[PDB]
């Protein structure tokens, strides 16, 4: 999740709880409220794709 | 919170950084920083004064160009032409909206 898009060639590290919402989280994790960089699950019996 | 940029001189070093700095109120080097963290990347090269550059940040890179001269009046520009070469083409990859320059102080005045 990302408040507005990217330009060309702009990376991004940011580690803040994002807001879905409307009511402010200040470091809460909660709902509507949560972490955006989620993981992958490489395991290798997935199909191609 | 973000990443940052920035540039100091030594009188014999540039010294450019974009780690993800915490920075003071009144940020000066006495005649003095250096604190880092997830750094991506570093550079380095090599009143009668006047210096003139230009600042531009788009796609990715950001862009420099200088030019300095003797010049002979108090406290005003002077009248003439004078065109800025190209000096750098950094590749930086950040997002700037706010800027602030750097002096150099003789005691340490930490407000
Ligand atoms: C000038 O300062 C920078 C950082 O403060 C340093 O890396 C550089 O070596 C200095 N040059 C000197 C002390 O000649
Ligand atoms: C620095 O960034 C790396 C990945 O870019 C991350 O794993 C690490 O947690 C960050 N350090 C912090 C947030 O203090």
């Amino acid at each position: 999740f990302r408040k507005s898009n990217l330009k060309p060639f702009e990376r991004d590290i940011s580690t803040e709880i994002y807001q879905a919402g409307s009511t402010p989280c200040n470091g809460v994790e909660g709902f509507n409220c949560y972490f955006p960089l989620q993981s992958y699950g490489f395991q290798p019996t997935n199909g191609v794709g | 919170k973000t990443q940052s940029l920035l540039i100091v001189n030594n009188a014999t070093n540039v010294v450019i950084k974009v780690c993800e700095f915490q920075f003071c109120n009144d940020p000066f080097l006495g005649v003095v920083y250096s604190s880092a963290n997830n750094c991506t990347f570093e550079y380095v090269s090599q009143f009668k004064n006047l210096r003139e550059f230009v600042f531009k940040n788009i796609d990715g890179y950001f862009k420099i160009y200088s030019k300095h001269t003797p010049i002979n009046l108090v406290r005003d520009l002077p009248q003439g032409f004078s065109a800025l070469e190209p000096l750098v083409d950094l590749p930086i990859g950040i997002n700037i909206t706010r800027f602030q320059t750097l002096l150099a102080l003789h005691r340490s005045y930490l407000t």
